[PDB]
């Protein structure tokens, strides 16, 4: 019903060449392009096209950027080739999901991020200190709803499954990788918001969570405790960017790939159908990319020191 | 169009279309074309990483993360793949062949000034350059390049072998069929090969002025009676001014001529392969093409294609050939700056 885009934008790669004309129809020679202009070109073009698609579909959207490590399954390589074409690598990643996204960031980096990224930027703290929330995932017959719960566990919000229309993966040697996505939420049908508010999803007991959801109403496949701190920046031209810092610890898990505390930083915005007509999404995308690159460069040293993920070929 | 990148989904059967990613062939004028660059590398390196301390990944002790590759290694790997492919094709045929590394500059041309995008990735450029073959190689050198190449040969312990031998090259056309011919200096008919068929051409575009081109070419077998008749027959008379054709009665007309001062430095490489350094000072003499005129000095590597039975180390041979081509380019570079097209 709608096209979707997948991109693996590895940094420090320049797949393009400048076509420099030389005087003596036309004639030219090839020259080395800049280090990473092509990445920004692809990101901006795909963002603009998919945002146009959304606008013609009067669908809301969100530009979601998070920081973590993208670990490829060892089965991605064929015939044991260390070096492979980027186009082939992307077409291989798309076919069967060999990629594994791990949103994380070292604990000690928080002060450095606040002093050298949040404070120098227009980013200012908002909200009321730190808010504790429970993020849960309810699988159903044909859909996978998401639910937010307060300290008591009451149903704060019910949301439909995120649909990703554009999924980019900025990848860096030393620093944490950056995943950039454009997401949409098909409207929750109204009964569901009611259905899940009345029925107690979870039953708190001395800070221990036991599922009490009626089994016919899906299963609580995923559940986690979240400590959320919000920062916001409303720059000129009426575009807002939000830094959500989440200390997340899962409680009820389905698979053994998500079982540890994790610190996540997410840059988010909004692309309303009406606003996007008068909004240059080019600037929003470029600003998000630049901010992500700056923070990745800031935290690269401590990410390497604490996690040791240094991809050297 | 807009799908020139790996976006907008996964089109089915990508491995079939992208199996020959390192080059560009259109199955049934070189058949095989690849374009390289000294600072551009579409290749991405899949390294080995240790995600022992990640959250959620404490049992997996090995994972893969994509990173950038130095363009030297990516070009090495692409050239090795293309060379292995062309070697496989040659060995499938009975063709004997050779790989020549020539020096010069490559110039292209756009069909129409409109719809010309300033910055494109390599593969679409390769597609455009192989669609109608809109390119031209200009082999250039200087007199200082003579001393530079002499010093390079002395450093590489090259053998002197041939010195300043003079020969000629001519082409005879019957119907549209074309014959290449090599003649000895004293108007002696020497060798009657068929024109070179290049199965693989690589435009390795360096950053600086000197530019390297690797070409793998083979000769079809020559049918006996025509070549034998050509051997004894006098084809090229020489007046005191220049050469002239006396081959009319039983041959098609001559189209091209040339005089070659040839200087060959040969040596055995690290592996069991013999390589040559050919210095060719060519004077066009009689020509029919509007661009051939002008004396041209060329420096080339020439390596005969090793046979299948010899079973030479292909990877090491490719590494040595790339290293020697880079050495040639580096030696020629300091002398080659004044051209500026």
């Amino acid at each position: 019903m709608v096209p979707k885009a997948f991109q693996l934008l590895v940094s420090d790669t320049a797949p393009d060449v400048v076509v420099s004309r030389v005087n003596t129809t036309e004639c030219y020679t090839l020259g080395a392009s800049e280090k990473d202009v092509a990445i920004r070109s692809r990101y901006s073009k795909v963002l603009q096209w998919c945002c146009l698609n959304m606008s013609n579909l009067q669908m809301d959207g969100e530009l979601y950027v998070d920081f973590g490590k993208l670990l490829l399954k060892p089965s991605v390589m064929r015939k044991n080739r260390r070096i492979v074409s980027s186009y082939t690598l992307q077409q291989r990643l798309q076919v069967n999901h060999p990629y594994t996204w791990v949103p994380t960031l070292p604990e000690s980096c928080l002060s450095k991020i606040q002093e050298q990224f949040l404070q120098p930027e227009g980013f200012a703290p908002i909200g009321k200190g730190v808010q504790l929330t429970y993020s849960g995932t309810i699988k159903r017959s044909k859909d996978q709803l998401h639910v937010d719960l307060d300290n008591k566990g009451k149903v704060l919000a019910v949301n439909s499954a995120w649909v990703n229309l554009q999924t980019a993966w900025c990848t860096h040697a030393k620093g944490p990788d950056v995943r950039l996505l454009l997401r949409s939420r098909p409207p929750i049908r109204r009964q569901d918001v009611e259905l899940f508010a009345s029925t107690p999803i979870i039953k708190l007991a001395d800070d221990d969570v036991a599922d009490v959801l009626p089994p016919e109403h899906g299963q609580l496949v995923y559940l986690s405790e979240d400590e959320t701190r919000l920062f916001e920046r409303v720059s000129d031209r009426g575009v807002t960017i939000t830094v959500r810092e989440v200390k997340r610890q899962p409680l009820i898990i389905l698979r053994d790939e998500e079982e540890d505390p994790r610190v996540e930083y997410s840059l988010s915005a909004h692309i309303p159908a009406n606003a996007a007509k008068a909004t240059d999404v080019r600037a929003v995308g470029l600003t998000a990319f630049e901010l992500a690159g700056r923070l990745a460069g800031l935290v690269a040293e401590d990410f390497v020191r604490e996690y040791g993920c240094e991809a050297k070929l | 169009e807009a799908d020139e990148y790996g976006d907008w989904g996964a089109e089915p059967g990508f491995e079939d279309r992208r199996e020959l990613d390192f080059m560009e062939l259109s199955p049934g004028s070189p058949r095989a074309f690849q374009l390289l660059h000294s600072e551009t590398a579409t290749d991405v390196g899949i390294a080995s990483i240790d995600p022992s301390k990640l959250p959620g990944q404490s049992k997996v002790k090995n994972a893969l993360a994509a990173i950038h590759v130095a363009p030297n290694d990516a070009n090495k790997m692409r050239f090795r793949m293309a060379f292995e492919w062309c070697l496989m094709n040659i060995w499938n045929m009975n063709m004997p062949g050779e790989l020549n590394i020539g020096a010069g500059k490559a110039l292209y041309y756009r069909s129409v000034a409109k719809q010309n995008r300033n910055v494109m990735p390599l593969w679409t450029v390769q597609k455009h350059l192989y669609a109608q073959h809109p390119y031209a190689w200009f082999a250039i050198a200087s007199e200082s390049n003579v001393a530079a190449m002499e010093s390079l040969a002395a450093a590489l312990n090259m053998s002197i072998q041939q010195e300043r031998t003079t020969s000629y090259k001519v082409t005879i056309r019957r119907m549209a069929e074309f014959f290449d011919c090599e003649l000895n200096g004293q108007l002696k008919c020497t060798m009657m090969n068929k024109p070179w068929d290049r199965f693989f051409v690589s435009h390795y575009i360096r950053s600086k002025m000197p530019d390297l081109r690797y070409v793998v070419r083979a000769r079809h077998p020559i049918k006996k009676r025509i070549a034998d008749a050509y051997l004894e027959a006098d084809i090229l008379r020489s007046t005191r001014d220049s050469v002239q054709s006396v081959l009319s009665p039983e041959l098609g007309d001559v189209v091209y001529c040339c005089e070659r001062v040839v200087r060959k430095w040969a040596k055995k490489t690290a592996t069991g392969v013999t390589l040559q350094l050919v210095e060719t000072k060519r004077t066009p003499l009689i020509i029919t093409k509007a661009g051939d005129e002008g004396e041209r000095l060329e420096y080339e590597w020439i390596v005969p294609l090793p046979q299948q039975a010899e079973r030479i180390d292909i990877a090491a041979l490719t590494d040595e050939l790339w290293e020697y081509g880079n050495k040639l380019a580096a030696a020629l570079e300091e002398g080659m700056e004044e051209l500026m097209v």
